[PDB]
């Protein structure tokens, strides 16, 4: 949450 | 300015899919380190260009 | 230093191919992009950074 | 420049 990675953009489900 | 994206653009940068390409999380842990060198670089020009120009309202200066 | 890549490492990364992988055309023009970034941000450090020494040297001196 | 990961011939260099 205070550092961007691409990861977090995956899909939840 | 001269600066193309902000880190934040490689954040959100998508890409289609297509049958045989690149691999997606090699690309995506590629991509999440040159995010760190955006953030990196934009901060350290950030930094350099006011140290300048608090140097040089110095200098001027009596 | 403090970056990771250069925009020679930019150029020269190589990724492993797979099924439904990215896109390696939009992949590579947008890290054109990425490549003209990691230059302009490695000429603005190496500017601003001569720029400061300069200042400084022309300050701390009679 | 030289560095334009989309040249076609890349693959001749990386
Ligand atoms: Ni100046």
């Amino acid at each position: 949450i205070l550092r961007r990675s691409r990861s977090d953009r995956k899909k939840l489900a | 300015g001269a600066i193309i994206f902000s880190a934040k653009d490689i954040f959100e940068q998508e890409f289609g899919r297509e049958v045989r390409g690149y691999n997606k999380v090699e690309v995506d842990e590629f991509l999440d380190d040159v995010i760190k060198d955006y953030e990196t670089y934009a901060a350290l020009v950030k930094s350099l260009r006011q140290e300048i120009a608090d140097l040089k309202e110095e200098l001027t200066r009596k």
